[PDB]
Formats: structure tokens, sequence, C-alpha cells
RNA sequence: GAUUAAUAGGGACAGUCGGGGGCGUCAGUAUUCAAUUGUCAGAGGUGAAAUUCUUGGAUUUAUUGAAGACUAACAACUGCGAAAGCAUUCGCCAAGGAUGUUUUCAUUAAUCAGGAACG
């Protein structure tokens, strides 16, 4: 699914960044990653999932 | 036989071709061959055994490399000259910022290249600006103190400010009576 | 046993202090390739974020290969423990290791290694060097040349100079082998070099009358009474420093017990106080 | 036919005529413009390297050497990389003064990493 | 029981693209320090000067050792990253743009009060 592909590319950038956490840069791609996970979290629950 | 060489691009290549009969003229004139290659943009000059000038290949390898920087041809052949020399000062890894640098270069450059005119009749001098590099000439004083122009107009430090020191320098080095002391109080 | 051991971490997944636990059970059974897999598990399965966790796990596998297994793969872990943590840390992690191991001369090769790579930026490494050097190796003038090196490694920003030169003063200070006499050389040089930091001096003062002479333990009260003296004499001083300077003095005498330098230390305090 | 080397360092404040051997070790010669005229604003001259050029000349035609191979520098590090009138009057009045020169070479020290 | 498949979506895959980021690695010079010699009277600054180093030899010539710094000339009316910014080689790690596809859930969309990350 969709949203499992999001889900699996927010574990593997986590794992990035805690590999190395001094790369900002990266994190920002993560919290827009996880932005991007909330809104399609929230829009396919809403119809029931 | 002793060869200097350099590399000229591809839009200097007309410039060299429509402009070269005066640069081996005078060349001839100082006894020493040079051509023109064409398919690689290659401007060779091989000292004869008529010179009878030994600055002149030194001259000539500064010709070369002014005509590679596109220095005007003729300035390039007052070169021939005793007390003109060549110069250049890079500015690019000077100022690290990129905007910065531009609005740098533009102050240096002024409102319609008058404070250029005013520099190089202060200095006796000619400037040109090739973007990251500043080509100048002159007399060695004028080498030294336009160096000094240029890093301080890289360092953000106007030229109507340096043209004011410049002008005192004048007038207090032709008066004779102030011959020698520190005359900072005076800038 | 294994059944609580996997009990406690289901329930706590994170605790790296009972992963060890349960590790360092598997190395008292001597199932050592199992205690790699509980090692390589607990990096696996601890929650990403909690570096002091992992590189708890890591400090322990580190322990466990020096001690069990060989030079291959003391190697291939120290390259594991590099690119996934710190890489200072972890080499400062194996120098303090190899030091509490007793391998002193491949300790050495890579107090070496780390103080070519990370001496640019790092002063504590230099300092666990000649720190070395005043401890086991005995070493002095080779610490001292060492700081000719690192003086020479450093930027001359004043954190790596000022704390690069006092720091080892202070190794002299603190191991006799180091001699407090070389100590005072380093000090001298720097209120030589900049005569304006009280701090220094209150530093200097400090580690005077403390205990100097590792050898025996005591501080030495005729050059405390000096240095004293002097740093009343240096110019400078706000009356806050210096009416601190005066109640150090006074307090050093009242642990020495002479009340007539204790008189002197008043007499001296309201005779700057006129002024 | 005697090969050497005669290494100038021409600053635009003063001027360092100095002939070493064909390795580059052994100072044959070395003279100055305060060996030359010696006036501190008149230490960078055209007429301080004649006097400089002269000197050296007379010397290594007395030790017999007919024949050079001259570097050249200049302030390579930060300053500027153009030799001076010292330079290129040293050179006219070298070849002047007799000897003859096979190739020319100027080396400067350039920096792949000023600021 | 389930529409056009959107000239708005997000994704997947493949070839790519990037002086994008982080970590390590590889060089390159120039400067400083030190040494070794050849030194052998100034050097050094200036618009003139001065300070300073200078028979234990300065400045120089050559060879090394150590250090930090940055990646010149290619370098752009360019390229990448949202920005600050980004220029040696190589390797690793995720990510990002465009292209194309005989790829899918079919409104998921757009805007910013509050707030939050990077300078």
């Amino acid at each position: 699914e969709d949203l499992y592909f999001l889900i699996k590319k927010a574990v593997a950038v986590r794992k990035h960044l805690e590999r190395n956490r001094k790369d900002k840069d990266s994190k920002f791609r993560l919290i827009l990653i996880e932005s991007r996970i909330h809104r399609l979290a929230r829009y396919y629950k809403t119809v029931g999932v | 036989e002793s060869s200097f060489m350099t590399l000229f691009p591809k839009y200097r290549e007309r410039y060299l071709k429509d402009c070269w009969p005066l640069v081996t003229k005078a060349l001839e004139k100082h006894g020493i061959a040079a051509t023109l290659d064409i398919v690689e943009g290659s401007m060779t000059v091989k000292t004869t055994r008529k010179t009878y000038d030994p600055a002149a290949i030194l001259k000539a390898r500064d010709l070369i490399k002014l005509l590679a920087r596109s220095v005007p041809a003729p300035q390039a052949l007052k070169i021939l000259e005793d007390g003109m020399a060549c110069d250049i000062i890079k500015i690019r890894s000077m100022v690290r910022n990129k905007e910065r640098f531009v609005k740098r270069r533009q102050r240096l450059l002024g409102q319609n290249g008058t404070t250029l005119k005013a520099l190089e009749l202060l200095t006796q001098t000619y400037i040109l600006v090739h973007g990251n590099t500043v080509s100048v000439m002159g007399g060695y004083k004028g080498l030294k103190e336009v160096r000094r122009v240029v890093e301080d107009t890289m360092n953000n430090i106007h030229p109507i400010y340096l043209i004011k020191e410049l002008m005192i320098k004048r007038e207090l080095a032709k008066d004779p009576a102030l011959a020698h002391e520190d005359w900072s109080r005076y800038l | 046993t294994a059944s609580d051991f996997e009990r406690l971490l289901l329930g706590q997944p994170d605790s790296s202090e009972l992963w060890i636990a349960y590790m360092a059970s598997q190395m008292q059974v001597n199932d050592l390739s199992s205690a790699r897999q509980i090692a390589e598990r607990a990096l696996k399965t601890i929650n990403i974020r909690e570096e002091t966790e992992k590189l708890n796990v890591w400090i322990a596998y580190l322990n466990l290969e020096v001690a069990y297994g060989t030079d291959e793969t003391v190697q291939e872990v120290f390259k594991r423990a590099c690119t996934y943590n710190d890489d200072r840390e972890v080499h400062e992690r194996l120098a303090s290791i190899y030091i509490q191991s007793g391998k002193y001369k491949e300790a050495e090769d890579l107090f070496e290694k780390i103080v070519k790579k990370y001496g640019s930026e790092a002063p504590h490494v230099w300092y666990n060097y000649a720190h070395f050097l005043h401890t086991k190796s005995n070493k002095p003038e080779q610490a001292r040349a060492l700081l000719k090196r690192a003086t020479q490694v450093l930027g001359n920003t004043k954190d790596t100079y000022l704390y690069l030169l006092p720091k080892f003063a202070a190794l002299e200070f603190r191991s006799p082998n180091g001699d407090r006499e070389q100590g005072r050389t380093l000090f001298e040089k720097l209120l030589a070099t900049y005569p304006k930091r009280f701090d220094l001096w209150n530093q200097l003062l400090d580690l005077e009358t403390s205990a100097s002479s590792v050898a025996k333990n005591p501080a030495d009260p005729s050059v405390i009474r000096d240095l004293f003296e002097r740093g009343t004499k240096v110019k400078g001083l706000r009356p806050r420093q210096a009416k601190a300077w005066f109640r150090r003095w006074a307090q050093w005498e009242e642990k020495f017990g002479d009340a007539k330098s204790r008189e002197k230390v008043s007499a001296k305090a309201q005779e700057w106080a006129r002024a | 036919l005697v090969f050497g080397v005669a290494r100038i360092f021409a600053s635009f404040n003063d001027t360092f005529v100095h002939v070493t051997d064909l390795s580059g070790r052994e100072t044959i010669c070395r003279v100055t413009g305060g060996m030359k005229v010696k006036a501190d604003r008149d230490e960078s001259s055209p007429y301080a390297a004649m006097l400089a050029a002269q000197d050296v000349a007379a010397r290594c035609k007395e030790l017999g050497i007919t024949a050079l191979h001259i570097k050249i520098r200049a302030t390579g590090g930060n300053g500027t990389k153009t030799p001076g009138p010292g330079a290129q009057s040293a050179l006219r009045a070298l070849a002047r003064s007799g000897m003859k020169i096979g190739r020319i070479e100027d080396v400067t020290p350039t920096p792949s990493d000023s600021t």
C-alpha cells in the first residue's frame, strides 16, 4: 500500500538520522515525510481503515 | 629557442585574427616570431637568435597572458615599455558570499565608471575587470596602490573614501616641505 | 535464567544495562558467540533514539572482544562502532579500554592515530596522551614534546592554547613524574604571555595551594607566599578580585596555622584597600 | 660550455640576484640592492639591479661559467606573482654583460589554497 | 452492489541527474614552525620612514619532518539544495528533481490564525 511504502521510507530515514543525528537537512526530510504520514493516515482513517 | 604558450577562447579567436598583424609587427620589431594556431587556439612566441633584447621574451609571455585574459591588444603591446607591468587580483575567493561579491564588484564599478576613470587618472594605470579577476597595469607604485584599493573595496571600504585618501596623498606628495613624516593625521 | 531474561527484555527492550547483564551472564556461561548474538540483537531491538544505551552495548562489545576475542574482530567492531557512532568517542573508549586491560603498547599506537585524526579540534585527546605518559609509560619529556606537537596542531584560539597549556601544567602538578616544577614552568610562561588573566592566576594559586608535590602530597608555603605577593603586585586587579585573592591568602594561612602571616594578609589587605 | 643557475627574487621593494650551482645547493654568489645603492626607497631600482647584475656577472666570469639558466619568481604565496623592474633590468644587464642563455624559465610558488 | 480516470493527486519501478547532505578516505599546493647545509651584510617596511631580525648568519638556495588552512587556472547571462549555502579523488549512507511506464487507494485537494525545524 501507499501508506505502507511511506512508513517504510519513514523508518529508513529515521535509521539514517540516528546513524548520524547531526544531519539536519535529512532531519528536515524526516519531518516532511512525517507530516505526509500524519495527513494520509488521517485521510485513510476517515474511510474506515 | 625558448618558448612560452597558453590558450585563448573561441570568442577571443576573431579578436586575435583581425587584431594580430600589429602584435606580430611589434614583435618582429623586437625580433621575435609568433604565429596563431586556430584549430587549437594557442599563441606561440618563439625567440629567434637575432633578439637583441633579453627582456622581450618575458614581455612576450606577459603579452600572451594578457591576450588570453582578453586585455586590449595594444595596451598589451604597451607592456613593451619599461615601467609597465601587469597584475591580476582574484576576488571570488576573497568574497565568500555570491550576491555580496556581485554587489561589491559593481560598487567597485560605480556609477558609469567615473570612479574607474578617477582611479586610473590618479594612479596612471589601466583597469580591466574580468569578473572573478581584475587586470591592472602601470608603474609599480601604481600597481601596489591599486592592489590596495581593490582589496579595500572588497573589504567594503568605499572607493570615494579611497579617492579621498589618494588625492590627499597626491597633494601631500607634491608639496616638498612635508617630505617625510607620518601623515595619518590628514587621512 | 534465559527465560527470566527474555521476560525482562520483553518488559524493557531499551534497557541496555539488562542487555549487558544478559550477555554478561552468557560470558559467564561462556557461549561467547551467543553473547555476540545478544549484543547484536541489542543493537537491533533497542529503541532507536537512545544513544547512551546503544553506546553502552558498544562499549560492552569492545570489552568482550578485547577480553575473549581476537585482533581481527576488535578491529572489525572498531570499524562498525565508528560508522554507527561518534568516531572520536569510540576511539577514546577503546583508549580507556586498552588502558584498563594493560595492553599499553597497542594503546600507544591507538593514541598516536587518534592524535593524528582528531587532534585538529580536540584538546582532551592530547590531555589523555599526556595523562598516559605521566602515568604508566613514564615519558614526561615525550609528553612535553607532544605539547610542542599540540601547539603545532591546534589553532591559536584561546580555548585551544590557553586550555591545553594549563591542562598540561595541571597534569604536571598532579603526577609526580610530571614534575610540578614543569607545571610551574608552564604556568610561568602562561602568565608571561598573558599577564592580564586573573582566572589563570587564580587557577595557579589553586593548584599551588592544593597538593602540588605528589611524591609526598603537601603544598609549598614559601612559594605560595611568593606567588600571592606577585599576584598582589601585578596590574589590573578589580577590587572584587583583589578582595577574593586576599581572602584566599588569608584562608590558606589559616589552613597553614601561621597567625603572623595571617595578620600580614590582613595588613596587606588594608594597605591595599587604602588607595 | 658550463651551465649555471641564477635565481632572482625580485619583489617590489627589494631584489636578490643569487647564483647557485646547477643542483641549486651551493650558493655561488649573492648580491642585493643594499650591497647595491642601499637607499631604502631606491632599494628596488633598475639601476640598483644593473649594479647587482654587473657585480655577479664580473664574479661569475671571474670563476668562469660563461652561461646561465635563470630562475624567476616573486612573492608567490599571497602577494603579487609578477616580477619587478629589478628582474627585467637585471636580466637585460646580464645578457648585455655578455654570457649566453639557454632556456628561460620562471617558476613562482603559486598556491591552490590561499583563502 | 464499485462513474468520468483529473490537462490537481501521492506512491511503485527503471535508466538517469545533481560543485544537495552527512561520515570516512585520497591527493594538491601555499603559509607557519623546526632541522640540515651553501650562506654572508644587510634584510624589512614605506609614498618616505621607524619598529624588528641581523657574524650564533637574518633575507636567501635546496631537501625533508610537523602543523593548520583552502581547493586556484577549468568557474559559467550555468548546475544542486526551500534558505543560509554548495567546488580535490574515492567509498558508504539515506534522501531529492526530471523523464518514461503496458502502475496502483480515487478525494485524498489549495490557503494560512495557533505552533514548530533550520540562520
